[PDB]
């Protein structure tokens, strides 16, 4: 009486992305650009 | 009151004994390494707006500090900021010439951390600053002088932190 298929189960993936290598590079260089100077601005040195 | 003969002086008074050899010839080195001490001194009271100004711009200058936020973003905060300085190389000036350390201890040191804390000052900023200023005064006063002056300025970065 039981059934070999109940269902699908959905999984929850162990393995955090924005850890991955290629995001994680990303996500450093975007943070370390923003904290440094910018390109094509007047003010630079009046911001925080 | 403490100096280095005085300090002298005091030990012997507790013990109550006449002049030791070994006090005298401490008191006779503090005679001998005067007259570098003083010239030394007077080139420092001379040169100190400039020491101040080369200390905040090798340390404290053109970074977040002064930024906004940055506990000197604000003339008044500025002004109070070199205002420290120069009081910390005053009376590390005056100590100096004394040759004890106990006198910035008395005065420079006696709850200068506990008012830093309570006002929000950065402890490591003060302590760069100090050993910033540590560098421009070794370099006008010379090796010699400036190796002593060290010794002090050294003593009141130890006290901040
Ligand atoms: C909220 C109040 C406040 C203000 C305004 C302020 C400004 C300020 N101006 C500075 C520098 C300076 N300010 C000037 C100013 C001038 N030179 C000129 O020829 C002009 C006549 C004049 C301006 C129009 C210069 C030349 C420097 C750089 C000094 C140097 O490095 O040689 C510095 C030190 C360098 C740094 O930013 O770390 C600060 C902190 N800080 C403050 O907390």
């Amino acid at each position: 009486d039981a059934i070999v298929v109940p269902s699908f189960a959905p999984v929850k993936p162990r393995l955090d992305n924005t850890k991955l290598p290629l995001l994680s590079r990303a996500i450093a260089e975007q943070e370390a650009k923003a904290r440094q100077a910018d390109p094509s601005k007047p003010r630079f040195i009046e911001l925080g | 009151m403490q100096d280095a003969i005085t300090a002298v002086i005091n030990a012997s008074d507790v013990q109550g004994k006449y002049l030791d050899t070994a006090a005298m010839e401490k008191l006779k080195a503090y005679f001998a390494t005067g007259e570098l001490r003083v010239r030394a001194a007077s080139v420092i009271s001379a040169n100190a707006a400039n020491i101040v100004k080369e200390a905040v711009a090798k340390s404290l200058l053109y970074s977040d500090i002064t930024r906004p936020g940055g506990n000197m973003y604000t003339t008044r905060r500025y002004a109070a900021c070199i205002r420290d300085l120069d009081y910390y190389l005053r009376y590390a000036t005056y100590a100096m010439l004394a040759g004890d350390p106990s006198i910035l201890d008395e005065r420079v040191l006696n709850g200068l951390k506990e008012t830093y804390n309570s006002l929000g000052v950065p402890i490591a900023a003060t302590v760069q600053a100090i050993q910033a200023m540590k560098e421009v005064t070794a370099s006008l006063v010379g090796a010699d002088a400036g190796k002593e002056m060290g010794i002090y300025f050294d003593y009141i970065c130890s006290g901040l932190s």
